[PDB]
């Protein structure tokens, strides 16, 4: 291979299970799920994170 | 088994289920603009179903 | 006042089949129709523009 | 786009105008003159400017 | 949440950096608009 590729695991997509068609309902839960892999992510990597809330 | 008696209330399924066909679609938002101005963006229709 | 894809399905097909139905000659909408024309209206507006007329023309 | 800049209630709407605005009269005069050249945008520019300083600032 | 499997020429390590930004930018829009 000309270019060297690797096996890279993706990125986690937001996956709700009940898809609601209005924003207020995702945009709350679509909150949850970003601070809680903020929080995941943080926890794998050796970094930190500003505006967390 | 902690399966409880089958008289015990709650006894319904369907009591707070909601079908995906009545979900409240996107729609128009009709902003509204003062009393005399009437030459003002009085929609805003961009994540629309329906013009 | 809501909007679901239960009712805007059922607002197009009614729309269609009254359309479609009026092709047929299968309907008698002459509550609607002079509902919306008024005649009265009509003369109540045509009188209204003729003061407004004549004001507009005795000022001068 | 002026009568835009006339409006109070949207202050996005204002800034946009402004940014327009900006971005015409920039690059030398002879656009200023023709923006000036109006009298009802010359008006309202001058009618607004003074009053959009003191725009919700209490 | 849900993981795929894939190919790419970066590594690891440079794609959970890209996804700690674009994340980021996300919630702080997200807070943002309330």
């Amino acid at each position: 291979s000309s270019t060297p590729l690797n096996w890279v695991q993706g990125p986690a997509i937001f996956h709700m299970l009940t898809s609601p068609y209005t924003q207020d309902e995702i945009i709350n839960h679509e909150m949850n799920f970003l601070k809680g892999r903020l929080l995941e992510l943080q926890e794998i990597t050796g970094k930190k994170i500003t505006g967390v809330n | 088994s902690n399966i409880p008696d089958p008289t015990l209330p709650p006894t319904e399924m369907m009591t707070r289920f909601l079908h995906p066909n009545w979900y409240a679609l996107p729609t128009t938002v009709w902003l509204k603009y003062g009393n005399y101005n009437s030459w003002a963006p009085s929609f805003n229709e961009n994540g629309t179903v329906v013009d | 006042n809501n909007v679901t894809l239960k009712n805007l399905t059922a607002f197009q097909l009614l729309s269609q089949r009254e359309n479609i139905c009026e092709l047929l000659n299968l309907v008698e909408s002459t509550e609607r129709h002079n509902s919306i024309i008024n005649p009265e209206r009509q003369r109540m507006s045509l009188e209204e523009m003729k003061k407004m007329l004549d004001a507009l023309k005795n000022e001068r | 786009i002026v009568s835009f800049l006339l409006l109070e209630c949207d202050s996005e709407l204002i800034i946009a105008s402004l940014d327009f605005l900006y971005q015409y009269i920039l690059p030398g005069s002879q656009r200023i003159t023709e923006l000036f050249k109006s009298k009802e945008c010359s008006l309202i520019l001058e009618a607004t400017l003074p009053n959009l300083l003191s725009y919700n600032i209490a | 949440a849900v993981f795929d499997l894939m190919t790419s020429p970066f590594t690891q390590e440079e794609v959970l950096i890209k996804e700690i930004d674009f994340l980021k930018n996300k919630l702080l829009d997200l807070q943002s608009l309330q």
